[PDB]
Parts: structure tokens; C-alpha cells; sequence
């Protein structure tokens, strides 16, 4: 039974080879914002510093490719171990090569150090194309969470065929605490877009767009409260604004639904509420009936002994008492009818009777 | 009859909903199945009470002469007979068709404006036309109607 | 049995007196828009033609007051007939007098003919206060509809205690034609508000607030797509827009709910959909198993005949045919479970078995 | 059983203290608007009335700072009685001390009387920090609701294992009448914010921002109908608008949900509607069948006499009468499924039969 | 049984005659667009090539009219075959003639070649009236899809009375791929309206209303984020903008509903989640009980040694542990109730016992 | 047969859905379980009626020659036989397979345009080919087909 | 009694909810039907345990003197008796009303901070007042109360 | 054993979920109640098949040595034994544990790329190691494994 040991060893190796490929991507992304802002706020007096920063982002890219290749080699070896083959020329399919080539190309775009403060079209596109390395997060999160290596999850799921994947883990992480994820995502999107929109339309003299205005423009567009004080001026900002608007329209309703759901009653409190409303309505009904039955005798004994105005007053109050009694009776009857078919006070008795009949 | 032809036709058409078998009388089964269609699930005692509260001859069946009288009361909005008979069951803790002195005493001398023992006794004596301690529904309705 | 004869006469009299008290209100409202437009587009040139219109709306209001008093003189006689009283001093309650006085005051406001093209504050307020006579519509609609007079509705409702009122008829009308009512109301409001907003901010020197701009301003505010090309410029024009927005926020949701509802499947088509999908999936499984087996046979043959690349190709094709078969089987199993659990075939069989056991 | 006395006495005492610790906070908040507005519409002319108020808003706080400590002492004295301890050094944790210190510092910020019309930077924040004293409302409302003292309400709640906190009472008040709370909250948030936005944009040279414009700006932002006629012009005024929009996005949905929910049918009228629709369909079918048959007979009798166009006309009418009959029959057949499946009827009869069989 | 063969041949004929009547409409629309663009970007130079594109759309229209007239003969023949008639004068109803005339006069409007870059009013409406030929799509899609000719669908649906029509196929297509349809419709309506809005308002002296601005204006109005930088300036553009807003209000709601529905759990994973949460709560309780007991034992140990601070610390830790135990116990009880409800193993056992009792 | 091979294959495949057991005939149980799968819960009498309305030989089972004829009618949209047989049950208040004079009289002389007693009698006499008072389904279908 | 009149009246009114029959005692059926109304479906053993955990005389019924004592505990929020008795069932793998040495050993020497065999034996000896191996609930409660 | 201590402990803990009674073996009732908890309602035959497909000794119970082998297969994602045994039931229209010539002929010579009678006969002869017409599961698995 060495297959289990081999699988555990290979999975543990992948858990680290896919965790050390995220630090390098984060560093490569971080060492670009600094370079761009230093080129903007600086100029021609930081030549060697800019060269050093633009060479570090090329040194820290020759290791990401090696890590990706090693991870894919480990995955192929794991497949070979699973299927019991012996020659690696059979395990590779017709799409793994395309996947590897695409990942190598996507994770290999950066400002090449092959070199008045502005970014050219090619350099700007390459720098803004380094935000596509965020597809590594699910791959480095799924392996780290201990749900694949557990000896009970896989035993229970076999009887139900769940086939743990990215979507199951995402569903669990969403259902554990929906609010925190939504707030974090909104606060991350309100800030990672305010810099792309800034770099899209920086202005040299009398800046019409920068980080001081995009931080006000982005939330307004996100909430669909577009005022009109500031508007995009180029063709590369309108697309960003449209994307932000679409994301906001799609994202507001989730928080709306969560907040609406949070305020509903529980199944263990509605029963108590009904069981106390019953007592309240019974007391009110008896209280009204008492007045209804005193007023008739009051009228009778004020009418038998002559007098007119007192009889008129008593007769006029009798009808109001009757009306109030009728209203209370209707409310109580409606509540009883609701209780009869909601908590199912008789369904439990019927089930118990059926069980007793089956037993005897 | 003081009614016109159209009203008689409408009431006959309404009656035909309950008397689907065409016998000319309403029995327990027909009312029960109508109530089943409406959504309720009445019991035998409830059906018997609801079918006996209307008939006057006592044959156990309801026909058109005993149905028009009942229909003459459900049309109006402000009833003054159902709300009077439903003020009888609330006081009726005896369990029979009568009201005892203790029930009236503890339901009236306490609730609302507190009454007095002498006043309760005087009311009981006035209601008891026959002089018996218990109060029947006839004297109850008579006292309230005045 | 005389009540059944004396009620169906008074109710018809009330229906006539409530249907003839709406024509006068409509005429009174109509003879105000004409007067306002004539005073605006005309001036001091026409004075007799304004004094005639401002005098007709008093003759057309005295009759309305008389009809209101006459109608309210019948709900007391109906009450007396219902309760069998003899003296009218007992039927009237405290609240009914206040209701009658309020109705007389509300239905008695109009420009008094007690008399450079403009409306003064008092006259403008009185004219815009004649749109409160729309509370007569429900009263004249409930009586006309033949639901309070049928001998079957009142017999069926007694067993269930429905107590037909305004709300029941309104709900019936809403649920009979959910779309037509909204499509009519959203067009009636867009035109009855565009004139109230026009009269508030008419401008004489330059046409800046006339009816040619409010018809564009009102729908924009209603749909919350506020552009900013035209904005109200008075305290009385800044409340109408808020009311329009408040109404539109609810109306849009009410419309989209129905639009989403209209496209859902009913209960008699999902069963056919499932019963055909099952056949399709069975055919797919039977198609894939044959390829799975024939590829293995080809692999065995080419291995027996001492071949290498053919064996490799057959191995590679088998390792994908197996995956396709697994995917199809997993798709089929869930639909089979739904069929066994949605249409409740087992539940129907259990119900039939219970009925048979009860019979025998 | 002295616990049942020493608990009631302490609960009543701390309820009185919690109710008397709110009047002082209300007066403290009230005596700040009369200072700010007086300083605005004034200056050097009022040099003593701007000192009297600023000295009173310290006397009105030195009593709150003692009422809070008294309440927190009585709570510990009640805890000791609950657990039957003797030494008070045991009943105090660290979290309670942190809460006490935080409450003492939060309820102790006010303009210090340690002193051309402008709230100088440094005390405007202190004045606007006196709106955090609204966390005392739930504590003074829960102790006064009266559900913590009923003897018939802590046993029904004990059987179902529910605990009474700040959330159960809030849910009860929300579900007793949801419309009133929303209508009283949206009219309070539209006014307590129109002053916080006014204090941050007061302009001396002109009326750039005041209570005349904020009352128009706030509802527009709340309803997401942002026009653009007036926009904020200060970093502290560009966050209040975002907060207002965030609140409005949820409040509008919460209102429209209730508005949509109100109009729906209940379970006591749908059955009557179905019954009275069935009564109509079962006579529409009878109406159509007779026309079909008599048209057929007319066609036969006219073609028996060698007619030319009468037979054609009768056949053409028959071929449409058949279609009308088919449509009516399909509608009736569809409605019968609902009237025999939704209200069950057969299921209720089967349940009654099963109960009768179990009984005998 | 030649009726089946005749029906099959006719239904195959009128499918080709309905699929060949859409290519001509597409060609006509394309030629109209090309002619309009050439007229705008041309003038007197292209004085001849605007007489060929304006002449081909007459031949195409004539062919389309011929095909439309030919199609309705086969439907009448199908009706005659279905009903077994012999004379065609009986099968023509009154409404069918009106339908044929309307379809002839709607598909027959085009710029007549009966003849400076400004499209003179009078034929612009004709050129924009050729977008009404999109009602032919359903009539050519329903016939092409093989659901009306299958020998199993018509047999299964006869037992359920489904009566396959346009709506059933539309619902099936909507349910099969709910995601792609919304994207396709939105990307089609964001582009087929940006040209109509461009032709409605197209300034000549200065380019201020061409296609470079409508592609930015239309999505903004669609998303209800109206900025105000560009607004329509004619009576024929405001209607288009209102229609776009009305469509967007519903499309956004539909897309949001689909996205919200996508993320929910299914019925095969909630049970696993509940089971694996119970397995962990039943360990948390065991973890806490041991700490409670050992703290109690330590407190009892450090009381006969005349120690004070140790006893106080142990007492406080005991109280804290007792407090911590209760929350876990309550959560476990609630989860046990939840797993005993709606997935009740007790209910499953009761059903099995009822089945066993019925069997024996 | 005038049908081609593909149509025969399609109809055989449709038949195989109902004749899953492979016996070559359709019985009550197979139709019942198909209807159970579709969602309905038919009764024994309903199943017997639906399985006897099609067969012509009378053996109690339905095979391909008696199934193709039935399938030739469900394909077309505008039926003229089901809508004729369903105009028979509405008039049939007799309870048997016949129509009496009183039923026709009170269903036709009142509904729609009021008829006359002489016209009703003439129609009854014309429909009664055998001269009996009752009208069978054969004469009904013949009269409406003409 | 140290209680006032209003508290006694409130507690009597609360008792009358359970003692609806007016006998003056609470039996299994009344508690069962109250729980049925609340939504739960208790079993006979559960009802017997919940009705026997409170009574002290042992007659099988609960009256006001044995109900006021129980009500004196449900009012307070921070209980210290239910949480102590529920730390008894978790350890109780014996199945009877006693705790054996093996249960304590494998529940305490492993969970939390690992204990020692000598410490477990010393704790068992200290708890065993009577010297028997098993530990009763009285000794458990006494040890934790101290 | 090549496994470490932690893996053995994890597998024992997973086994203890099914063997709650502590007997050391898994029976039909325990698996049935676990499946009931998960939501399914298995039948006796299904439970017997699922409990007999794993055991090798044949005593009717499953213990740790016969459970570790089963658990070593459910962990991997790409199975190649369940998908091979489920390609056996589809072809198996015989009803027994064997494959006849007619089944293979009409399922393979028609579906996919049409085969030939000679090729089908050759495949059947090659699969039939014992020479019998029927093909057992052993020869089936052997042929596909190669
Ligand atoms: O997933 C499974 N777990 C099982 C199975 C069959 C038998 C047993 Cl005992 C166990 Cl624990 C299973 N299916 O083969
Ligand atoms: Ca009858
Ligand atoms: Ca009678
Ligand atoms: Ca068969
Ligand atoms: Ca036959
Ligand atoms: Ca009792
Ligand atoms: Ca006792
Ligand atoms: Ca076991
Ligand atoms: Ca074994
Ligand atoms: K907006
Ligand atoms: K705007």
C-alpha cells in the first residue's frame, strides 16, 4: 500500500511548491507600483534607482516560471502514480501542453529592463498586464486547507459523490461568514481600481485626474449616484468606469439580501409569540364580553324606571361594545386558525398515533 | 311572499349549490363536503351543531323555507344575534345550557368596573324568571334585548 | 323578511347617488384646467369668458354638496333598517358627524368668483386643492360591481368569514390583470404630475418651466436617471420631484417582480422535460460504453501484434473515454435522484398503498 | 427565598437609574445646537451667553459620569446575588473593566469651557463627538419593556430555550408594525444628517452650503437620483454623502419588500376565489356546447335543402364554435388540477380516513 | 393513412419557404445601413453608387413579398388536410385575411428609388422602419427545431396537454442556457440602438452627435448612472433614451436574480456539512468539560493549604469555563434540532415503518 | 403501407416507450406506471376507459396496428373528434350512453338563443334513427358530421 | 413567606398555565400537551425525567410548593446547577448513575492538558467518599461546589 | 506496514465513525443508519450488495484489514475500477453475471462505428477463455486491463 504514502508525499510537496510561487508574484506586483510612482514624482535624477527597480522585477520573474514548471511536473507524476503507468509519454493529454504554455506566457509579462516623466504605451500595457497573476490564489488556497487530506471527509463524501473542488471550498468559506467577505471585496475593489483609473489618465500640468479625485469618482459610479462633477477624459477610463458600474450593480443585491435575511424570526420564537398572543386575546375577549353584558342590564334598569336620556346613552354604548367584541373575536379566531395549520399541533399527534398503531 | 321573482330565483340558485343531489333537503354529508372543498375539516359534532342551529321543525334536514330565513341574516353586515349568542359561551363555564351564580359573580364583579355582591344577586334574581339559580339562554336573550 | 325587500332598494338608490356624484366632480376638475390655460395663453383681453368659467364651477359644486349630503342620508336609514331601530337620534355616532363635516369641507374648495396673466397664491392653492376629489372613485366602484348583491358570494363567504370590503375587490382587480393596471397607472401619473409641476414654476419672460420640459424631466426623475440638464427652481417644485421619485422606487420593483414571474415553468411541463432528459442521458451512456470497450479491444490487438505507437494512441484514447463515461454517469445520477424525489413517485405509491390498506 | 426579592429590588433600582441617565444626555446634546447656532447668528455681541451654555454642558455631564458608575456598580451587585458570592474581588473580570473605562471616556467628551464666528478646528470634532451618546437607548428600552419580569413568560421561554437580549425585543418591535419604524427612521436620518453636513460646509462670504441646500441635497443622494446642481466641497463633507447613500441602498429595499408583501392574498380567500371561478367555468362550457350543437343542426337542415351559401356560413361558424369550446374546456381542466391539488381535499379526506382507521 | 405523409411533406416544404424568407430581410437591412453610411460619408461624388444600393432593396423586397405570399398557401393547405375539407373557400377566416394584409404592408416599406449628406425627412422614417422585419425570427426558429416532428414528444405531451408553441420553446431555450442569452441580448441592444440614436441626431457643421458619443451615452443610461456630460438634443432621441432605460431596469434585475440563484447550495452537500459540523461540536463539548472539572479540582486543592490568591484565580477560571461551556452546548442543541428537522431520520423511519405495515 | 421506413422506425421507437416489457402489447399496468412517472395518479376505471377507447378487436390489449391509428390523430393540432365526444358528456345527464328528450330540451331551449318545444321535438325525431326516445352516440356523431 | 402579594399572584397565574384542569397538581399529560403546543414532541421517558427532576416528596405530581422552588432558578441568567449536571452526562459513559476510573482517566489524562495516572487515582480516591470505585452524583456535585 | 502512525490513527478514527458500537466489525444496520443520517433510504438488497462488494473473507462483516484496502481507493480522484465495473452493468441485459453474444452484437455492431459479425464473433471467442458462450466478469476485467 505504498500508493497512499506516495500520494501524501507528493501532495505535501505540491502544498509548498504552490505556496512559494505566490510570494514571488506578490513581490513582482509590489515592485511595480513603487517604480511607477517614483518615475512620476521623480524624473531624470533617479536613473540608476529606476534601473535597479526595473532589474529586480526581472530577476524575480525567472523563478516563478521554474516554480510553475516544477508544480506541473509534480502534478503529472501524481497522475502517473494514481493510474499506475510507467512511461510519462502517455500521461500527458492534448490540453496540458496548452495550459502550461498559456500559464508560462501569462506569468512572463513584465517591463523588460532594455532601456519627461511618463510611461510609453508598451510599458504601460505591460505594467498593467501584471495584475493577471491573481489566478494563483485559488490554487494556493485549496491545497493549504486541510479538506483533501482528511480521512473522514473523503469517506463521507464517497457515499454522496460530492467531489471536493474549488467551488465547494468557496461555498463553505462564503457560508461561514458572508458579511466579512463582502466588506473585504468591496474595500479591495474600491482601492485596486482607483489606481488603474489614476494611471490611465494622469495629467502633467493642472492634473485633472489623480489619486485625489479617483477615490471620489469610483464609489459614486459604484453606487450609481453619478453626480457629474468629474468625468473620464480618455478612452481607457470609460471601460474601467463601465466595469466598476457593472460590478456594483451585481454586488449591491447580495448585501441587500443578507441584511434582509438577518432580521427574520427563528423557528423557536414564533411558537412562543403565538402562545402568548393567545393568552392576550383571550383576556381581551373576556374583558369586552363583561362590558357587553353589564351595559344591557344598565339600559334595562334605567329604562324600566322611566327616564329617556340615560336609556339613549346606554343603548348607544351597547352597539359600540358589540362592535369591539366582534372585532376581538374575529382576530382571535384568525390567530387560532393560523396556529392550527402552521405549528401543526395535530400533525404530531397523528404521527404518534400512526406509530402506535404500527407498533401494535 | 313580499319578494320578487328575481330574488327568489337567486336564492334558489344559491340553495342548489348545497342541495346538489336534488332531494330537496340538506343533510350532514353535503355540508361536510362543501366545507371540505372550502378548506376546513369539520367534525361530526360541529356539523350537527351547525345544521341544528337553523332548523325549526326538528326533522334533521333543512329546506328552502328554513333556508331563506337563515339567508335573511347573513346578508347584513352589522349582526346583533351571533354577537349576542357568542357572549353566552364566554360566560358559560358551567358546561351545560345554563349560567350559575358563581360564574357571573367571578366574571363580572372582577372584570371591568368592579361590581358588588348585592348587585350581582339582584341581577341574577331579575334574570331568573322561573326563580331557579341557573339562567337559561331564553332569559339571557330576553334580558339583552329588553 | 321585509328587510330583504327594503335593503335591495336602498342599496340601488345609494349606487345611483354615488355614481351621479362623480360626473359633477369630473366636470368641476375639467373646468379648471381650461380656465388656467385660458388665463395663461390669453390675458386681460378675455374677461367675460373667464368670469363664466369661474362662475360655472360653483353651480357644479352646489349640486355635488347636495348629492354628498343625500348619499350620507342613506347609510343612516340602512343602519336603522339593519338594527330595527325607530329613532334616528340613536343611529348616529360621534365619528360619523366628523366624517360628514370633513367630506363637506374637502369637497367644497374651489376658486370663488368674487373677483398680467398669473395666479395668486390663494387662487393657485385653491385650484390645486381640487385634485383631492379622487377619494370618490373607490366608493363609486365598490357599489357598482356586482359582488355585494349576489346570493352565492355572501353564502360562501359566511362559512369562511371574508367580509367583502374595498380591499378584497382591490386585490381581486390587482390579481386579475397584474400588468394592465401598472401600465395604466404609470402613464396616468406621468401626465397628471407633469401639469402640477408645470403650474408651479411657469416663467413669463422666457419659456423655462412650461409643459415642454416637465414631460422630459418627470420620467427621468421617475426612473432615477437624473441627468441635470433641467432642475426645479422653487420650493414648491422641489417636493413634487421627491414624491415622484418615492413612487417610482416602489413601482419599478412591483413591475420587475411580475416580469420575472411571467417566465417561470408551470407544474405540468417540468415533468415532461425530465422524462425526455432521462431518455437522452440513457442513450448517451449506451453510446459511450461501446467506445470504451472497443478502444480496449483495439489496444489489446495492437499490443498482441507487437506495435508501440498504436498501443500508445489506444491507451490515450481509452483514458479519455473513461473520463467521458464517468462525467455522463454522474450527470445522469443526479437527474434520476430528482425524478425519484421531485415528482414524488414513491410518495404517490405510498399514498396508494395506504389507501388500499385502509380499504382492506 | 430572599433571592427572588433581592433580584426584583435591584432590577427596579437599575431600571430607574438607566432611565434617569438618558435625560441628562438628551439635555447635553440639546445644549450644543443652541450654542453653535447662537455663535453663527452672533459673535462678539453674545459673549456671556456663549459662556453660560458652555459651562452648563459640563455640569450636565458631571452627573452622567456618576450615573454610569452607579449603574455599573448595581449590575455587579446583582451578579453577586445571582451566583451567591461574598467577596466582590471575584465577580470582576478584565473585559468588564475595559467596558467601564470605554464608557467613561466616550460619555465624557464635550466642549471644555476653558476659553469671527466660526467653530475653531479642535472643538468642532468634540461637539460632533457628542452624537455617540445614542448607545444608551437600547439599554434604557430593554429594562422598561417589561418582558424580563413576567412570571408566565420566563417558563414558556425556558421550555423552548430562548434567551431575552437586545435582539429579541428589537425583532418583536420590528414585526409588530414594520411600516411605522421605517417611516419614523427615514424622517429622522434625513434631518439629523442635514445638520452634520451643514456644520462642515458653513460659508461666510456666500451661501455655498447651509441648511437651505443640504435639505435638498441629502434626499437626492439618499434616493440615488444625484442631479449635480449642488455638490460637496470639503473632505469632511464627501464622506457623509457616501454614508447616506450606503444607508439608502438598504432602506429602499427594506421598504419595497414590505410594500410588495402587503398586497398578496392570504389563505382564507384563495379557496373562495377558486370555488367561484369553477362555478363560472362549469356554466361557460354549457353555454358553448349548446351553440356548437345548434349550429351543427342548422348546417344539416340547410344543406338538406340544397342551399349554396347557408351551409358554408354554418360550417364556418361551427369551425370557430369548436375552437371556443376547446379553449374553455382546457381552462377548466387546468383549474381543476389546482382545486384538487392546492387545497388538497383528497389529502385531507385520506388523513381523516387514516385517523379513523387508527382509532378503530 | 396518407394524411401523415401529406402533413410531413407540407411541414418540410413550409420550413424551407420560411427559412429562405430571412436571408432576404437580412440583405435588405444590410444594404440600407450601407447606403446610409455611404450617403453620410459621401455626397455628389458617389452620385451613381447610391442608385444601385437604392435599387437592389426593391428586388429584395419583391422577392420577400413573393415568399410571404407563398408561405400562407401551405398553411391553408395544411388546415384543409387536417380537417378533410375539399373547398378552400371555407378555410379562410376573417382574421387571417387581416393578418396576411398586415404582413404584406409591414414587410413592404423601403426607400423607393424614385429620386446634401443629410437624410431628408420622409425617407429616414422608411429607412428606420425596416427594423420591423425581426418578427420573422420566431416563425423560422420554431419550425427548424425538431420538436414538432418528433414521434415521442407528441405522444408524451398528449397525456399532459402541453400543446407545443412558441412560448414552450422559448422557455426551454431560456432554461437550458440562462447565462449566455442575457449577455447576447445586452451586447446586441447596446449596439443596435447606438446607431438609431446616431441617425436621430447627427450634426453636420460640428461633429457633436455621431457614433463616437452614443456608444458612451447608451450604456450610461442603461445602467442608470446618468452623468450629464452628453445629453440628447432632439425630440426623437429622448424617446430612444427612455426606451433604453425601461429595458435596462428589467434586464439588470433578471441578471442579478440569475447570479444570486447560481451560488446557492444543493441538497447533496448540506447533509454532509451538517454531519461534519456535528462531529466537531461533539468534540468541542468534550474538550470544555474536562477543563471545567480540572479547574474545579485545582480550586478544591488550593483551599486546605491556606492560600488566597491561588483560590481566587481558580474560582475565576472556573466561572469563565462554566460560562464558555454553555454556548457550545446551546449551539450543539440547535444543530441537533436542525438536523432532526426537514431531513428527519425519524421521518424516514416512520415512512419505512408505514411501508412495512402496509406490506404486512 | 404508404409510410416510409423512417416514419415506421420513429413510431416503433415511440411504441417501445410504452411496451417496455417487450411482450408486444400494452396493458393497464404499463400505462399506469407511465402516468405515475408523469405525475398523475389515475384510477382503475380511468385507466380501463383510456385503454378501451382505442382498441378495436376487443382483446383488452393494444398493439402496433391499433396504436398507429391513434398516433395518426394526436399529431394534428385542430382535432374534430375529441371536441365532438366531449360535447356528448356535457349533455349526458342521463348517466348512460344515451340522450333523453328532457336533457336536450332544458339544455338547448334555454341556453344561448331560446329554442321551441316543436323544434326540440323535431330535432329529437330526426336524431332518433331507430325511433327510440333515447339518442345513442352513433346518431349524435352522424348528425354533427353530416 | 418573604415574598409580597403581587409576586405570589404572578407565580400562581404562571402555575395556572400548566394546571389547567384545576386539580392542583401537574401530571405528565398536561406538560406533554403544553410541549406539543410549543412545537416539540417529547417521549414518555423524557417527560417522566423532566417531571421527576423537580419533585421532592416523590408522589409523582408537582404542586405550588415544589413549583416555586423551580421557578426561583429559571429567572436568573447565569445558572450554576444545570451547567454542573450537564458536565455529568458527558463524562458518564458507564450508563448508570456513577463514574468509573477508566472514564475519568481517558477523558482527563488525554483532553486539554495531559494529566497523570497518579493524579487521576488521587482525584478518584478523594471523590470516592464511601471508598467505592464508582463516583455518585452527590460526590461529584460536592467536589465541584467545594 | 509502510504507513506511519498518524495515517493509521486517522484511518482508525474514520473507521470509528462506522463502527460506533465498538464490536470491531461493520454490519448492515450501522451502514444503513449512517446512510439514513446522510439523507438516503437504502433497501436491504442495496445494503447487502454494498457490504459484500468489499469483504474478501466472506464472513459477512467488514473489519480494519478489509477497510483500509477500500479506503486506499476512494482517496484518488481518477478511478479506473468503478468506471470499469459500471461498463459491465450497461451491457449486462442477460440479468445474470454473464454477457451473451446477442447483447454484445446488438450493442456494439450498431452503436458508435458499426462493427461486423465476424469481428464480434472473434471478440467473443477471445474473451471466452473457458470457451463458453457467456462471458464472466473476470474475463471482462482481464480483457480491459490487458
Ligand atoms: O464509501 C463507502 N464506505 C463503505 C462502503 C461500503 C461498505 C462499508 Cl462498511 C463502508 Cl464504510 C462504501 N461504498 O463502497
Ligand atoms: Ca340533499
Ligand atoms: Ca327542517
Ligand atoms: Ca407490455
Ligand atoms: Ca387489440
Ligand atoms: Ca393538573
Ligand atoms: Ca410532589
Ligand atoms: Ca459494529
Ligand atoms: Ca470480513
Ligand atoms: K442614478
Ligand atoms: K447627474
Amino acid at each position: 500500500l505504498g500508493a497512499l504514502r506516495r500520494r501524501k508525499r507528493l501532495l505535501e510537496q505540491e502544498k509548498s511548491l504552490a505556496g512559494w510561487a505566490l510570494v514571488l508574484a506578490g513581490t513582482g506586483i509590489g515592485l511595480m507600483v513603487l517604480h511607477a510612482e517614483m518615475l512620476w514624482f521623480g524624473g531624470c535624477s533617479w536613473a540608476l534607482y529606476l534601473f535597479l527597480v526595473k532589474c529586480t522585477i526581472s530577476i524575480s520573474t525567472f523563478l516563478l516560471l521554474c516554480l510553475i514548471v516544477a508544480f506541473h511536473a509534480k502534478e503529472v507524476q501524481l497522475f502517473m502514480t494514481d493510474n499506475g503507468l510507467r512511461d510519462w509519454r502517455v500521461a500527458l493529454t492534448g490540453r496540458q501542453a496548452a495550459q502550461i504554455v498559456l500559464e508560462l506566457v501569462v506569468c512572463g509579462l513584465h517591463p523588460a529592463p532594455v532601456r519627461p516623466g511618463f510611461l510609453g504605451q508598451g510599458e504601460a500595457l505591460l505594467s498593467l498586464a501584471m495584475l493577471l497573476r491573481l489566478y494563483l490564489v485559488p490554487r494556493a488556497v485549496l491545497l493549504r486547507s486541510g479538506v483533501l487530506l482528511n480521512a473522514s471527509y473523503r469517506s463521507i463524501g464517497a457515499l454522496n459523490q460530492v467531489r471536493f473542488r474549488h467551488w465547494f471550498v468557496a461555498k463553505l468559506y462564503m457560508n461561514t461568514h458572508p458579511g466579512r467577505l463582502l466588506l473585504g471585496l468591496t474595500l479591495g475593489l474600491w482601492l485596486t481600481t482607483a489606481w488603474v483609473l489614476s494611471v490611465a489618465e494622469r495629467q502633467a500640468v493642472n492634473a485633472t485626474g489623480h489619486l485625489s479625485d479617483t477615490l471620489w469618482l469610483i464609489p459614486i459610479t459604484f453606487l450609481t449616484i453619478g453626480y457629474g462633477d468629474v468625468v473620464p477624459g480618455t478612452m481607457w477610463g470609460k471601460i474601467v468606469c463601465l466595469c466598476t458600474g457593472v460590478m456594483g450593480v451585481c454586488c449591491t443585491a447580495l448585501l441587500v439580501a443578507v441584511v434582509a435575511r438577518k432580521l427574520e424570526f427563528n423557528k423557536a420564537e414564533k411558537h412562543v409569540h403565538n402562545f402568548m398572543m393567545d393568552i392576550q386575546y383571550t383576556k381581551e375577549m373576556k374583558e369586552s364580553a363583561a362590558r357587553v353584558l353589564q351595559e344591557a342590564w344598565m339600559f334595562y334598569k334605567h329604562t324600566r324606571r322611566k327616564e329617556s336620556h340615560a336609556a339613549r346613552r346606554h343603548q348607544r354604548k351597547l352597539l359600540a361594545a358589540i362592535n369591539a367584541f366582534r372585532q376581538v373575536r374575529l382576530k382571535h379566531r384568525k390567530l387560532r386558525e393560523q396556529v392550527n395549520s402552521m405549528v401543526d399541533i395535530s400533525k404530531m399527534h397523528m404521527i404518534l398515533y400512526d406509530l402506535q398503531q404500527n407498533l401494535s | 311572499d313580499q319578494l320578487t321573482e328575481e330574488q327568489i330565483a337567486e336564492f334558489k340558485e344559491a340553495f342548489s349549490l348545497f342541495d346538489k343531489d336534488g332531494d330537496g333537503t340538506i343533510t350532514t354529508k353535503e355540508l361536510g363536503t362543501v366545507m371540505r372543498s372550502l378548506g376546513q375539516n369539520p367534525t361530526e359534532a360541529e356539523l350537527q351543531d351547525m345544521i341544528n342551529e337553523v332548523d325549526a321543525d326538528g326533522n334533521g334536514t333543512i329546506d328552502f323555507p328554513e333556508f331563506l330565513t337563515m339567508m335573511a341574516r347573513k346578508m347584513k353586515d352589522t349582526d346583533s344575534e351571533e354577537e349576542i349568542r357568542e357572549a353566552f359561551r364566554v360566560f358559560d363555564k358551567d358546561g351545560n345550557g345554563y349560567i350559575s351564580a358563581a360564574e357571573l359573580r367571578h366574571v363580572m364583579t372582577n372584570l371591568g368596573e368592579k361590581l358588588t355582591d348585592e348587585e350581582v344577586d339582584e341581577m341574577i334574581r331579575e334574570a331568573d324568571i322561573d326563580g331557579d339559580g341557573q339562567v337559561n339562554y331564553e332569559e339571557f336573550v330576553q334580558m339583552m334585548t329588553a
